[PDB]
């Protein structure tokens, strides 16, 4: 979608692990904000958002 | 930003009480660590306070 016309998708209720999502995508540019990569398939989340 | 005042972001393993460490090394990414380069991870250990 267009920046000005997002699209949001709610993921939930599941076994998330994001050690997969390196190799998909080049990644030009991959930062966090308030979290870091290498700990994320760690903590436990309420509900994530994309 | 007075940039002259940095910390260490990235350790193997937490410190004993009471020392410090000055050694510059670059951070490994599931990999023989990056030489000289920073990658999805391999980032620099210091970040400037500024």
């Amino acid at each position: 979608a267009s920046v000005y016309a997002w699209n949001r998708k709610r993921i939930s209720n599941c076994v998330a692990d994001y050690s997969v999502l390196y190799n998909f995508a080049p990644f030009f540019a991959f930062k966090c904000y308030g979290v870091s990569p290498t700990k994320l398939n760690d903590l436990c989340f309420t509900n994530v958002y994309a | 930003g007075n940039y002259n005042y940095r910390y260490r972001l990235f350790r193997k393993s937490n410190l004993k009480p009471f020392e410090r460490d000055i050694s510059t090394e670059i951070y490994q990414a599931g990999n023989k660590p990056c030489n000289g380069v920073a990658g999805v991870n391999c980032y620099f250990p210091l970040q400037s306070y500024g």
